């Protein structure tokens, strides 16, 4: 067997299985952005009640449904190496699990240029310019990468601080400093 | 020795109510207004503190 | 007042590596997140629990808990503190009650330890040991003349419930008092109990015990008790093996006792079912031999380049209606060096402690024991051997001379409880015996004889006994003295 | 030439992924960044290029994501003449504290077993100096031997005395093993032959080479320790044409030790709770230890016997593979007859009318006639009292009695249990001894003149004594 | 062939009452017998 | 519910198009403990003896629906995944 190109990500299970397969065939062939777009196309077409009806009944004959959807990705507009991993999910009867293979390859294709996910926590809503300061530094410290994605979230259960998540490191500066001075008790 | 068993006791039961009304006060006299001000003052503290953890790579 | 200015008179964040729940049920979470985690580290949550990784799995890390599970909830915290796993070690501990993490329950106050030591370690090769040459006293009278114990070997108990057992390891405890209340530092022994499984009045009620007789000076108590999580139970041995060593590493001696070993495999069972690994015989691991021979093999007796030290061990195995061919108690049995019996037919027919001298054998051939003994213990063996094989259909000449002595002997051998006693007052009331001097008495009344004779002789012939403990042996002298004060007594003594 | 990455460790079972080449079954791997020296030895393909391995010692401290290297061939251990006098690991590494072993050659630990048309045929008889072994079951050169016993009955301090007796008067060389056993035991056997003269410190003729792994190890190292101790006395048997000897101590843990990580490997339990693969794996080690057309080894093995029990799966099929077996109970042990082997239930191969002759054999056959009668006489005696007997069944049981205590015999080795010298008797006086009894030259002695006695000389000597002290 | 068949020794094997039962009576009897024996072979030696 | 069959290797070739028999021949999925799977072989009868590459042999057992598992005649060191298995048409016979 052919060696093939690891995903940085490398995320697990049956559809964690079917996007790195075309995630290696992706890169082969340099097609990675243009496989993005159609597959954005492919969850926008699958939408519609009446295929969604069509695909969501185990009665129907496995054939039917394998002539509908080539058909359907036959007419559309595109032709690349989609169609066959649509007509492989078909025959195999996988096509329930379709949205969660768009939406790992998605999260797969984001970490390729990765924008380091990082989140805000205070009790009270901070003004827009502490924010575009808090913005500032938070990109010193990201250093090498790319443009931070920052989620900004008011909790006042708090009594009050701030709490910085930054991947996987962790700072927490609130009101949990009330349990180090209830350890006066204990000694 | 029955005397200053019940001396140590009366100490005991002092020193554990007075920090339970220090901790209760503690969290009573935070008020909002306190919390506004305070978090302020801790806006400028805690961004100097990610400037100098930062500072250290 | 200003005590407690002053401990909230005494803050620094830093950023750390950290892992999101997915799940948690029945103590076992499953964690999402963590990359540089070691097998076998200490992580901590955000509430205060604590906990260990054991599982390290491509899409998550499976961790057991070391306490309440009511607290934890999906989407939470968990941060590494980068080490593994230890406890504090140190001569400080010495008078203190202490959880399985060395964390004190008596409420004295913090202790103050300046080192600390991993709970898993290996056992000394082949190189750094020595053979077994000291002695080991217990104070039982029937354990001290036949079933004989050196410093650095394993000893079983075994029997069934209600049968004994603990008393025998209190009454060893208690016994070494003589010795550390002295002036040479090589004749001194520390001592460890742990408890497994117990209910907590029994271990209040033995604390007190043990305190009404000034022996807390020296002992250290480590207790899991039976409303602890499974993991505190699972680990408790080890940690307090981890205590022991430090003496022994030291030119110190040492003692160690695992109170019911059989109730550490089943808090190890909980634990590996609700993991998901596959069960086995009566759906135990796969590998409960390994889990009790790593632990056993860390006793051992030190050569003079290490120090000289030593370190013994006492486990305690209960078994079901006297079935000594079960599963987890074969493992045991071919591990140590000898094993003492106990049954409930000897219990009620009025012989206390219920040894069977018949099974119970010690591997040392009494290599470390005193030359005094030897000689009088020799031959009450014979006599007891020859005893046995006779005396029990469910002339003169013989039989009724045999069993007329056995009769004798067997009375001898009875004692009471929390009240060991010295070698030579044994040597002694060994030695009226096996010479023949009670062999007109009824047997009814040989208990009376013993403890008056040994009151008197405590009285009034202080001088004797401190010839046989500094020389060791007897001699001709001695001998001589003897036959003239045993005598005289049985003479005196018809009341 | 390869390298791989840890991403899974679960106990003692660790899985590797490898991008670039992949390893062939029985391959030594090495993983990097750790003080001391870690291997681990391949199972199985899981597919996807990833393989599932055993480790040879404590896990601890792994990270997923650490670099392991691949070596490129199976354990290689030294071996040569300069290993005589010297302790070794499971993989090859001194443990005694003088310097590293400085050879020329090296050997793989797994290898295959000698073809059909290359065993011998051949049979001489092996004296011990026992008088049971000698009579009723004697053993051969260039066999195999077991040792069946339960816990407490002496297995141990019989192959030292085997040792004791057979090895100094040997020409050739010996290997021992210690397989799943306690280390206390391994530092007396070490200091023991040390004032023998058989190892030696200064100079150059040594005559015993040890590897030791012990019960204080994870499951994957007490597993191999066998076939690095049976690689090195192969070496003895073919580059060299040379007579030697192998004592082998606890052979049953390497079955125990298979059994603790099947389950992890993915498998359904057999009966018992014992792997499906038992008997193959037995087999396949048990045929490399036979005596070839280009060496000869006699070898001794001790085997284990959980709860008394001999039906067990474990010693069950060991009997195939030997030619002389001795069974200790634990019975005859509580009587104090020492050593305490069953006269009913040992047997040999060379136990023939045309290999040991007809004297030897028809006294032997009537000894254990007479003791097999002895049986049914204990019933009767059990309701109608020993008095009511008929005057030939009391002269029966007069010498039956006799004859089970002639059987004992102290040892050298354990002068300090029994506190008597030890004794070796020739063979011929064990023949004309029981012929003398059985005969019944001897019906106007008392019992005990015939326990703890070498020849038949001693008894009347002791008798004289007894009659002199009364 | 199905059942349960006994042999030889089976009531010894079992350590009931009847076994130390059976073991005391032949220690006692022949207990009684050595000392018959000694006393003749002291007889016997220091006659000749 | 993966299959044997469901593993990345397998799918990609068939997402990227695609001189392979998969009638006569096929190849090695896993390999341990004198049991192979073995991925094609579709003519191959039940109770058949077939050829790996080193030159040992085996017997068809399991005919399931995506694989065949084979029993080895001889040692698992000669086998490793990736290897290719070929048909001889016959059952077992002797002299
Ligand atoms: N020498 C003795 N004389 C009198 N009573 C004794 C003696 N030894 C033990 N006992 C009594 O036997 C009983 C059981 O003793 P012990 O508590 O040691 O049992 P155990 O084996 O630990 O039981 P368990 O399984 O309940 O823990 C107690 O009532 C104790 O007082
Ligand atoms: N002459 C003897 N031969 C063998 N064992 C004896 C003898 N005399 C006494 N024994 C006892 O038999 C026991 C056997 O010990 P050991 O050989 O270690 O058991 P195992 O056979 O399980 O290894 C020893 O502890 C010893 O006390
Ligand atoms: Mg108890
Ligand atoms: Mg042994």
């Amino acid at each position: 067997f052919a060696k093939l190109v690891r995903p940085p990500v490398q995320i697990y299970g049956i559809e964690g299985r079917y996007a790195t397969a075309l995630y290696s065939a992706a890169s082969k062939q340099n097609k990675l952005e243009q496989v993005e777009k159609e597959l954005l196309r492919v969850a926008q077409i699958l939408k519609e009640p009446k295929v969604a009806a069509s695909i969501m009944n185990p009665y129907v004959k496995r054939s039917i449904k394998v002539k509908s959807l080539s058909d359907m990705t036959a007419k559309e507009k595109f032709s690349p190496l989609t169609s066959n991993l649509i007509n492989l999910l078909a025959e195999n009867g996988r096509l329930s699990s379709t949205p969660g293979v768009i939406s790992a390859f998605s999260t797969m294709m984001s970490v390729h240029r990765g924008e380091v996910p990082c989140s805000v926590t205070t009790a009270s809503p901070l003004d827009e310019a502490t924010l575009t300061e808090l913005k500032t530094v938070l990109k010193s410290f990201l250093s090498k990468g790319q443009i931070l994605k920052l989620e900004v979230k008011v909790d006042p259960s708090i009594m009050g601080g701030m709490i910085v998540r930054i991947g996987e490191k962790y700072v927490d500066m609130s009101a949990k400093t009330k349990i180090q001075k209830l350890s006066r008790a204990m000694r | 020795d029955y005397h200053i068993s019940v001396q140590n006791m009366m100490r005991q039961k002092e020193q554990e109510h007075m920090i339970r009304w220090v901790e209760k006060h503690v969290v009573q006299s935070i008020s909002a207004q306190q919390e506004k001000e305070t978090i302020a003052k801790c806006i400028a503290d805690l961004k100097l503190l990610a400037k100098k953890a930062q500072a250290q790579p | 007042s200003s005590i407690l200015e002053e401990r909230i008179l005494g803050t620094s964040v830093d950023l750390e590596e950290t892992g999101r729940v997915l799940s948690i049920g029945d103590g076992i979470a499953r964690v999402h997140g963590l990359r540089n985690v070691q097998a076998e580290e200490m992580v901590e949550f955000s509430s205060g629990l604590k906990g260990m990784s054991l599982n390290l799995e491509p899409d998550n890390v499976g961790v057991v808990v070391f306490g309440n599970d009511k607290l934890i909830k999906e989407g939470d915290i968990v941060k590494r503190t980068g080490a593994i796993v230890d406890v504090p070690v140190g001569e400080e501990l010495l008078g203190r009650v202490v959880d399985a993490l060395g964390n004190a329950i008596d409420g004295k106050g913090p202790i103050g330890s300046k080192t600390r030591r991993r709970v898993g370690l290996k056992a000394p090769g082949i190189i750094p040991r020595i053979s077994v040459r000291e002695p080991m006293q217990t104070g039982i009278k029937a354990v001290d003349s036949l079933v004989p114990i050196g410093r650095g070997q394993r000893e079983l108990i075994i029997g069934d419930r209600q049968t004994g057992k603990t008393s025998i390891a209190i009454d060893t405890i208690i016994n070494q008092k003589r010795f550390n209340d002295g002036t040479d530092e090589k004749k001194k022994l520390y001592c460890i109990y742990v408890a497994i499984g117990q209910k907590r009045s029994t271990v209040a009620q033995l604390v007190k015990r043990l305190t009404d007789a000034d022996a807390m000076k020296y002992t250290i108590v480590v207790s899991a008790t039976a409303s602890d999580a499974a993991p505190l139970q699972y680990l408790a041995p080890y940690s307090g093996c981890s205590m022991g060593e430090y003496f022994r590493d030291n030119g110190k001696h040492a003692l160690i006792i695992y109170d019911d070993l059989s109730k550490q495999a089943v808090a190890y069972r909980q634990m590996s079912l609700l993991l998901r690994r596959p069960p086995g015989r009566e759906a135990y691991p796969g590998d409960v031999f390994y889990l009790h021979s790593r632990l056993l093999e860390r006793a051992a007796k030190m050569n003079d380049a290490f120090g000289g030290g030593s370190l013994t061990a006492l486990p305690v195995i209960e078994t079901q209606a006297g079935d000594v061919s079960a599963y987890i108690p074969t493992n045991v049995i071919s591990i140590t060096d000898g094993q003492i019996f106990l049954e409930t037919e000897l219990f009620y027919k009025g012989i206390r402690p219920a040894i069977n001298v018949g099974l119970s054998v010690s591997r040392v051939g009494s290599a470390a024991q005193t030359r005094a003994m030897k000689q009088v213990a020799g031959t009450m063996k014979l006599e007891l051997a020859q005893y046995r094989e006779v005396a029990a259909f469910a002339l003169d000449a013989a039989t009724q001379q045999l069993l007329s002595r056995g009769v004798r002997l067997t009375e001898l051998l009875k004692q009471g409880q929390y009240a060991p006693m010295a070698i030579e007052e044994q040597v002694a009331v060994i030695y009226a015996g096996v010479r023949g001097y009670l062999d007109k008495l009824e047997p009814s009344k040989i208990t009376k004889f013993e403890n008056a004779f040994l009151s008197h002789v405590i009285s009034q012939h202080q001088a004797l006994l401190g010839k046989i403990r500094a020389d060791g042996k007897i001699s001709e002298e001695t001998d001589a003295k003897l036959k003239e004060i045993v005598t005289n007594f049985l003479a005196g003594f018809e009341a | 030439a390869a390298t791989g990455r840890i991403v899974a460790v679960i106990g003692a079972v660790v899985d590797v992924q490898f991008d670039e080449g992949l390893p062939p079954i029985l391959n030594a791997l090495e993983v990097q960044g750790r003080e001391t020296r870690l291997v681990l030895e391949v199972a199985q393909h899981l597919g996807e290029s990833t393989v599932r391995t055993i480790a040879m010692d404590g896990t601890e401290g792994l990270v997923r994501g650490q670099k392991v290297l691949d070596s490129g061939a199976p354990i290689k251990i030294p071996v040569g003449p300069e290993t005589l006098g010297r302790i070794m690991n499971v993989i090859g590494e001194p443990i005694d504290e003088r310097g590293p072993i400085k050879t020329k050659q090296f050997a793989a630990i797994h290898a295959e077993a000698p073809e059909f048309m290359e065993m011998s045929v051949e049979q001489e008889i092996l004296v011990t100096g026992i008088k049971v072994v000698d009579l009723l079951a004697p053993y051969a050169k260039g066999g195999k031997i077991g040792l069946f016993g339960g816990a407490g009955v002496g297995k141990t301090v019989l192959i030292m005395e085997l040792i004791n007796n057979v090895a100094k008067a040997h020409g050739g060389y010996s290997v021992f093993a210690g397989v799943g056993e306690r280390t206390r035991e391994g530092n007396d056997l070490y200091h023991e032959m040390i004032e023998s003269g058989v190892i030696n410190l200064k100079d150059a003729t040594s005559k015993v080479a040890l590897v030791y792994g012990q019960m204080n190890e994870p499951p994957g190292a007490r597993a191999r320790v066998a076939l690095t101790g049976l690689t090195v006395a192969e070496y003895f048997r073919d580059q060299e044409g040379q007579d030697v000897l192998l004592f082998i101590d606890n052979i049953f843990r390497f079955t125990q030790a298979g059994s603790e990580v099947s389950a992890l490997l993915g498998r359904i339990p057999s009966a018992v709770g014992y792997q499906p693969t038992l008997a193959t794996d037995m087999g396949t080690m048990q045929e490399r230890i036979t005596t070839t057309k280009k060496g000869s080894i006699t070898s001794v093995q001790a085997i284990y016997v959980p709860a008394d029990d001999l039906t067990d799966p474990a010693p069950a099929t060991t009997f195939a593979h030997l030619d002389a077996t001795t069974v200790l109970s634990r019975a005859i042990a509580e009587l104090g007859i020492y050593p305490a082997v069953d006269p009913l239930d040992s047997t040999s191969r060379i136990m023939d009318p045309n290999i040991v002759g007809s004297e030897h054999y028809d006294v032997a056959r009537g000894v254990q006639k007479i003791l097999q009668d002895y049986k049914s006489l204990q019933d009767i005696i059990a309701i109608l009292g020993m008095d009511e007997l008929s005057e030939e069944d009391k002269l029966t049981v007069s010498r039956a009695r006799k004859i089970q205590r002639f059987l004992s015999q102290p040892f050298q080795v354990a002068e300090v249990f029994t506190g008597h010298l030890g004794k070796l008797v020739p063979l011929k006086e064990t023949i004309k001894g029981f012929q003398q009894i059985l005969a019944g030259e001897y019906d106007h002695l008392p019992e005990q003149a015939f326990y703890m006695v070498g020849p038949i000389e001693e008894a009347v000597a002791k008798a004289d004594k007894l009659a002199e002290e009364h | 062939p199905e059942g349960v068949r006994s042999g030889a020794g089976a009531v010894r094997d079992a350590g009931g009452a009847f076994g130390k039962k059976e073991q005391a009576d032949e220690e006692r009897y022949f207990r009684a017998r050595a000392r018959e024996q000694l006393a003749a072979l002291k007889k016997h030696h220091e006659n000749e | 519910k993966t299959g044997t069959a469901e593993v990345s290797s397998i799918l990609e070739e068939r997402i990227l198009g695609a001189s392979v028999d998969l009638e006569e021949t096929g190849r090695v999925l896993s390999i341990g403990d004198g049991i192979a799977r073995v991925h094609g072989l579709r003519n191959v009868q039940a109770e058949e003896m077939v050829e790996f590459s080193s030159g040992l042999k085996g017997m068809s057992l399991n005919l399931e629906p995506d694989n065949v598992g084979v029993v080895v005649f001889g040692n698992d060191k000669l086998i490793k995944e990736g290897d290719i298995v070929k048909r001889t048409g016959a059952i077992v016979d002797v002299p």
